[PDB]
């Protein structure tokens, strides 16, 4: 469904928020200068979840696969269509006379 | 002496309108001055192929003899506007159907006179005599009720029933499409 598309947006949005958090946490270090060198578990969990869901949405978004056998789409092609030859059309048929000229 | 019902004429117009750009053909069945009680269409566009014609004729014979009718006429509408003469296919098919009963004569829908209301009888009836096929008198009456045929053809065409009409070729495409096309029959009954 189309809702899949909407999902991927929010995933990025989620990721975007994570970025902000990370930046802030980096500022934290850049204002704490302690031997932490570790991101908060909440923010990393949020980032991982955003990655997972966004990838999952993408999986739907990629589309649908197509079968390799060339005789797939031609099965329903009746002979009444392939014979038309649009370039070689002729207008000397009963359609013009029968219908309004 | 060839007489066909008004439903035969409306079926003629229906099949002509269904594939205006493609030459069509088919048969007319009657009970044993023959009166063509019913008709049946078959194929369009390319008409010279034998296997389809043979399988058709076999199915027509089976269906008619199962329900007491016998095939007794052949119809053909050509593709070209300025064409009103039978081709080899029409001649051989008419000869073969006439082989059973001598009363069988060919009919061709003269597309030149094909109009909305079918003001003049479009069908021309050709008889086989002296081993040659030649047309009958055009001034002769062809349909049983000419004003009725005119009005029913006009109503059916204006009702977009030609699109709904199904011939043998659609049955070939899928059997789910009824080749006996009783839908146009019930429409004829309601209109009449």
């Amino acid at each position: 469904p189309s809702l899949w598309k909407g999902l991927v947006g929010i995933g990025l949005f989620a990721l975007a928020h994570a970025a902000f958090s990370a930046a802030q946490h980096r500022s934290y270090m850049r204002l704490t200068e302690k031997e932490d060198e570790s991101l908060p578990i909440d923010i990393v969990l949020q980032t991982l979840l955003a990655f997972a869901v966004t990838c999952y949405g993408i999986v739907h978004i990629a589309g649908e696969f197509k079968d390799m056998d060339a005789t797939s789409e031609l099965k329903n092609k009746t002979f009444d269509t392939l014979r038309n030859h649009p370039s070689f059309y002729v207008f000397n048929h009963r359609g013009r006379v029968l219908f309004r000229p | 002496g060839v007489k066909l019902t008004t439903q035969a004429y409306c079926k003629m117009v229906l099949h002509g309108a269904k594939y205006p750009h493609c030459a069509v053909n088919g048969l007319l069945v009657a009970e044993k001055h023959t009166l063509f009680v019913d008709c049946i269409p078959l194929f369009h566009g390319t008409l010279a192929l034998a296997p389809m014609l043979e399988v058709a004729l076999t199915l027509i014979d089976s269906w008619c003899k199962d329900h007491s009718y016998v095939i007794a006429g052949y119809y053909q509408a050509n593709e070209r506007v300025k064409d009103a003469s039978p081709n080899q296919v029409a001649e051989k098919v008419a000869s073969r159907i006439a082989e059973g009963f001598s009363d069988t004569a060919l009919i061709m829908v003269d597309n030149t006179k094909f109009t909305m209301d079918c003001v003049a009888p479009t069908i021309h009836v050709y008889e086989h005599h002296e081993n040659r096929w030649r047309c009958r008198d055009p001034h002769h009456d062809y349909c049983e009720d000419w004003p009725e045929a005119q009005r029913i053809s006009a109503s059916l065409l204006d009702s977009r029933s030609y699109e709904t009409l199904v011939d043998f070729d659609n049955h070939l495409d899928d059997i789910r499409n009824d080749w006996t096309n009783p839908e146009i029959n019930k429409a004829v009954l309601h209109l009449c």
